[PDB]
DNA sequence: TCAATATCCACCTGCAGATTCTACCAAAAGTGTATTTGGAAACTGCTCCATCAAAAGGCATGTTCAGCTGAATTCAGCTGAACATGCCTTTTGATGGAGCAGTTTCCAAATACACTTTTGGTAGAATCTGCAGGTGGATATTGAT
DNA sequence: ATCAATATCCACCTGCAGATTCTACCAAAAGTGTATTTGGAAACTGCTCCATCAAAAGGCATGTTCAGCTGAATTCAGCTGAACATGCCTTTTGATGGAGCAGTTTCCAAATACACTTTTGGTAGAATCTGCAGGTGGATATTGA
């Protein structure tokens, strides 16, 4: 008895991602295939924020992830900026950035 | 006495805030906002507390965004000084209405 | 209880001016207070409304935070923080 | 007794796996969900539409790769196909 | 076979609306994709709405409250009359 | 005896319903929502080719193309709205020149 | 020995081609060029004559609204010479950039 | 002989800004719209080629153009959908 | 104003290209049945929302006061419009040749089913800790001289 | 070209609101043995699609001139920022009643599944029709004087 995960090297359940992706009404049948390689494709994304997060933890002297954290990853990162381009972080705040033309002579 | 030159609070200011994510409206005359308006719509509603808390991140979220694309304005008009007309520029381009 | 009213005056001049801050404005017009509650109205009005709709479609008469992210959800404006 | 579900443990799991030092706040929790789900809704969402293009009833791991390649930005596409195609070919040696 | 479109029932519409009016064949292509939009945008909704709720049956409710949700204000209205009227009228006779 | 007929419409109940079941939007569909979305659809429908036949006439011109559909739309404050982020092929766009750009 | 004076058939064009709704791009350069890219993400395609007129109607349709954002731009900055700091404004509070 | 891009001229790019109501064009524009023009171009004949890979042709269709624009948020009405 | 260009604007006019109208077949759509459920209805366990009480001090409200920003004006340098020229790149209109969408027709591999075991996850308890909030000096950062 | 005046920073500290762990179930993955399809895989066709010609015909590329737009420099009137004095109103903490989600169960009305029977919508021809594009001839709108 083994987990479709671990047959497929990840940490992301497999057998839960099929059961959203038969209950989704995305499709009449879905392949084996499909929802690991969807949980693998989820979980490269988040290792690649919470990879980026963490190093926003670290510079700011903190050991726990917050919202603020996740902004300065995603923000930071042009491609995670662009994907989420559209998406508002609870608690995240803005990048810190004033234009030159507003700063003193 | 001493006295900071007008534009150095307001610099001051804008690097305070923008280190910070606490919301910026005060949380009650929010929520009174939300149910008159609410209240408008349908009678009798009742708000789940983070359903409170969504809708104050998302207007904060979306007044501050609109707020840097109006500063871009001002700053492409040449001034400093947002005006109801920069607002107006940014919403129309925006496409809220274009 | 009592009747609701004026509360958009709750949105005070401090407070918009602090979010002009987080969004990087140095200097605000004296007009700018009654512009920026107006298009708070609107963008609060629209979204209440189809939060309500959501709310009202599930036979609720209470508004939870999955209404408000569907509602914001629809007008372009993904939210991340309330999904359960 | 009413049980939700939630990518919280296994968010956690890859969280030790790239900072075995840092933990997660509840509320940061709350957004890794948002985001899985929203990713996780885009892609499907795509791969179903490709699906009905082309009048295909099933859902293959090929819909999935080319919604990930219509949907993630440059790099990041790259390597979410890669990992993709790694861990079906893993999957598929028993 | 082959492939189907909504031309017939534009046309039919337009003869009811402007019986001397013709439609070019370009603006039958607007049309056609203007009803494939629609319809999917108003399925597509209804479809969440029923997910929402955990319902497995996309009935006129969830259409109707997917008309309010998608169309602007007043055309809102006349669509949720229109279509009330046609279950109301399939309904009975 | 078709569905349409019996719904009153002129639009295709029985396709509507094809097309809602094996759309994948729900694993079951009730009798009344084809009829509905079918109705909602002429109505529309309607709607616009009315706005579209008067931009017609309004230019000595009884067929109704593309650029009519795009004035009807534009110029009409709800399906303007509705139809924001569409781009109509061949409609071109609105004449309208901004006051600062014209002389005396 | 009769000539306008400037601007005023600027005005002229914008009120015919306000009113035409033909492209405006000539099409074998437009071909040449979407062809020119398409060739860089899958070589050796072929293109329906339609999928060639839908790309180029969204194209134009795209460029005059970016050129009436634009417009917008130049007037509140009090001028009527678009820039190409004002195209990169209209972009920008778009989200395009 | 010369590039392709430049094949999009000067009073092409003018008849454009004229039915967007522009009545004065900086020299600047001409270059600067070619280039807003290209990543236009490119993002959406990358999705409709995309679309044509996985229907395994080699002929890009009305169809994948018009999917490629929908999901740029332009949607176009005319050619199939 | 007066006059000489060019621009628009009607009112007709007559095909060429689409449109509209016709005549017939597979493929959906409507039936009539026979089964299944989905999800409303009727209780009810019980989170979670609306309210109220109270006290405290974080902040909103007003006012004064004058720095410096936006609105006006004026000026002239030179950029971009209007044009008449001269030329060739695009338009287009057949002509084919053929690359290739779309079908067809098997079926072997891949999925969906229906049921039974088997864990992996989720909901609280029981523990374990970053770091929020505080304080003090060390370090600038400003702005008057 | 310093110096007061403040604001900003960093490090050191320590209890607790908020994470991590720890257990106990059971909802739902995993394992099996049939009963279906799905959708490739060759083999074929008619489309559509590039290529090729082959001219003309606008439509573009050029070089001049100069009107007038934009950017620079100056002014200055008045708005908006900074700093204060006040004391109001939000925030924080707790405690409750009960409105109303949410969970179960019971169960018809409504939806799914065939097996057929008819009807309709999509095609590939056949028979008009609407303006497009062209011609005047008549006031307009411009621009110079
Ligand atoms: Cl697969
Ligand atoms: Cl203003
Ligand atoms: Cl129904
Ligand atoms: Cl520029
Ligand atoms: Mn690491
Ligand atoms: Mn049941
Ligand atoms: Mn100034
Ligand atoms: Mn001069
Ligand atoms: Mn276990
Ligand atoms: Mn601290
Ligand atoms: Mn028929
Ligand atoms: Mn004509």
């Amino acid at each position: 008895a083994k987990t479709r995960s671990s047959r497929a090297g990840l940490q992301f359940p497999v057998g839960r991602v099929h059961r959203l992706l038969r209950k989704g009404n995305y499709s009449e049948r879905v392949g084996a295939g499909a929802p690991v390689y969807l949980a693998a494709v989820l979980e490269y994304l988040t290792a690649e924020i919470l990879e980026l997060a963490g190093n926003a933890a670290r510079d700011n002297k903190k050991t726990r992830i917050i919202p603020r954290h996740l902004q300065l990853a995603i923000r930071n990162d042009e491609e995670l900026n662009k994907l989420l381009g559209r998406v508002t972080i609870a608690q995240g705040g803005v990048l810190p950035n004033i234009q030159a033309v507003l700063l003193p002579k | 006495p001493h006295r900071y030159r007008p534009g150095t609070v307001a610099l001051r200011e804008i690097r305070r805030y923008q280190k910070s994510t606490e919301l910026l409206i005060r949380k009650l005359p929010f929520q009174r906002l939300m149910r008159e308006i609410a209240q408008d719509f349908k009678t009798d509603l009742r708000f789940q507390s983070s359903a409170v808390m969504a809708l104050q991140e998302a207007c904060e979220s979306y007044l501050v965004g609109l707020f840097e694309d109006t500063n871009l304005c001002v700053i492409h008009a040449k001034r400093v000084t947002i005006m109801p007309k920069d607002i107006q520029l940014a919403r129309r381009i925006r496409g809220e209405r274009a | 209880r009592k009747v609701l009213r004026d509360n958009i005056q709750g949105i005070t001049k401090p407070a918009i001016r602090r979010l002009a801050r987080r969004g990087g404005v140095k200097r605000i017009s004296g007009l700018i207070y009654e512009e920026t509650r107006g298009v708070l109205k609107v963008f609060l009005e629209n979204v209440i409304r189809d939060a309500v709709t959501y709310t009202e479609h599930a036979k609720r008469k209470t508004v939870t935070a999955m209404d408000v992210v569907y509602a914001l959800k629809r007008q372009g404006r993904t939210l991340y923080g309330f999904g359960g | 007794r009413s049980r939700k579900e939630s990518y919280s443990i296994y968010v956690y799991k890859v969280l030790k796996q790239v900072h075995p030092d840092t933990g997660i706040s509840s509320k940061a929790m709350g957004i890794m969900n948002s985001f899985v789900n929203d990713i996780f809704e885009r892609i499907a969402g795509e791969a179903s539409r490709l699906a009905h293009y082309n009048k295909r009833s099933t859902i293959t791991s090929r819909e999935i790769q080319t919604a990930v390649r219509l949907l993630l930005p440059g790099e990041l596409a790259k390597h979410a196909v890669s990992e993709g195609t790694k861990a079906v070919t893993k999957y598929t040696s028993a």
